[PDB]
């Protein structure tokens, strides 16, 4: 059972400013790794796959790089409509896990 | 055209089995398969399975001896029975579909909760 | 001749196909072991002038040319010949021709048979990369 390890579980930030949220994988996931974006409310959406790849529509603002057990998710610059909770999970063999998810907001 | 649509109880006295359902359309019940995440209310993203295209599912190793999935090509319905539950089983169950290790597609998510 | 599926899994890996249109790996190699089974000297016939070629097994109508087939559009602009080849170089660039869209690989007879809806990671699980 790889167990997906995610922090920070908030952030705050003005607009305009990079944040970085990341996933540590208890074991190799070999860049299986998916994040999701979740506003209150709704389902998860999906934003990227296999570590770096991103879905359809999603904006350049977010990003992520990564590879063995560490992996990081970025969003290059803090918009008011990226407040939402990210989470990750991996998809290495079953069963997965997501990570805690992170929720980030706006300072002030 | 791709959709999901989880129905079932809201209330459900625990001992009790609880049993949503997940409706698709759009897309092939072979080949894609379907998992089941659930959400307790303020609390984050459980992963429960997995049933995939082939009919074969998967079990997150806590639920296990007590999760059953399955696929209904007649409907278009996937099921999952979540047996005897507790009080910790109160929360929003969703349904994605699963293309290629990513859930790309999610229900609305349908909230139950046990009474007591 | 034939190779491994790590063997293999390798060289579409260094060969652009990993999670090439959204396509993860397993689902190349998988394509390969049902197709060809592994082997780059497969030639299997079929119900009308084409015989598919290859690892990938491409066919003879409408990828790459044997001329000895009825109608060869051959689109990949390729002879078959090159398709039989321990260098599967050249296949993976015509293969690579076919999945257009994102949903291409439903191409491959064998893959949408005994791939699709599996867990098709598993023929890369276990290789070094």
């Amino acid at each position: 059972d790889i167990q997906m390890t995610q922090s920070p579980s908030s952030l705050s930030a003005s607009v305009g400013d990079r944040v970085t949220i990341t996933c540590r994988a208890s074991g190799n996931i070999h860049n299986y790794l998916a994040w999701y974006q979740q506003k209150p409310g709704k389902a998860p959406k999906l934003l990227i796959y296999y570590t770096t790849t991103l879905a359809d529509g999603v904006p350049s603002r977010f990003s992520g790089s990564g590879s063995g057990t560490d992996y990081t998710f970025t969003i290059s610059s803090l918009q008011p409509e990226d407040i939402a909770t990210y989470y990750c999970q991996h998809f290495w063999s079953t069963p997965r896990t997501f990570g805690q998810g992170t929720k980030v907001e706006i300072k002030r | 055209q791709v959709q999901l649509q989880e129905s079932g109880p809201g209330l459900v006295r625990p001992s009790q089995t609880l049993s949503l359902t997940c409706t698709v359309s759009g897309f092939s019940l072979t080949g894609y398969g379907v998992n089941w995440v659930r959400q307790p209310p303020g609390r984050g993203l459980e992963w429960i399975g997995m049933i995939w295209g082939d009919g074969n599912t998967d079990y997150n190793s806590a639920l296990k001896s007590r999760v059953t999935m399955l696929k209904d090509t007649s409907k278009n319905q996937f099921s999952l029975r979540l047996s005897s539950v507790t009080a910790a089983d109160t929360a929003v169950y969703y349904c994605a579909r699963e293309r290629d290790y990513r859930l790309d597609y999610w229900g609305q998510g349908s909230l139950v909760t046990v009474s007591s | 001749k034939v190779f491994g599926r790590c063997e293999l899994a390798a060289a579409m890996k260094r060969h652009g196909l990993d999670n090439y249109r959204g396509y993860s790996l397993g689902n190349w190699v998988c394509a390969a072991k049902f197709e060809s089974n592994f082997n780059t000297q497969a030639t299997n016939r079929n119900t009308d002038g084409s015989t598919d070629y290859g690892i990938l097994q491409i066919n003879s109508r409408w990828w790459c040319n044997d001329g000895r087939t009825p109608g060869s559009r051959n689109l990949c602009n390729i002879p078959c010949s090159a398709l039989l080849s321990s260098d599967i170089t050249a296949s993976v660039n015509c293969a690579k021709k076919i999945v257009s869209d994102g949903n291409g690989m439903n191409a491959w007879v064998a893959w949408r048979n005994r791939c699709k809806g599996t867990d098709v990671q598993a023929w890369i699980r276990g290789c070094r990369l």
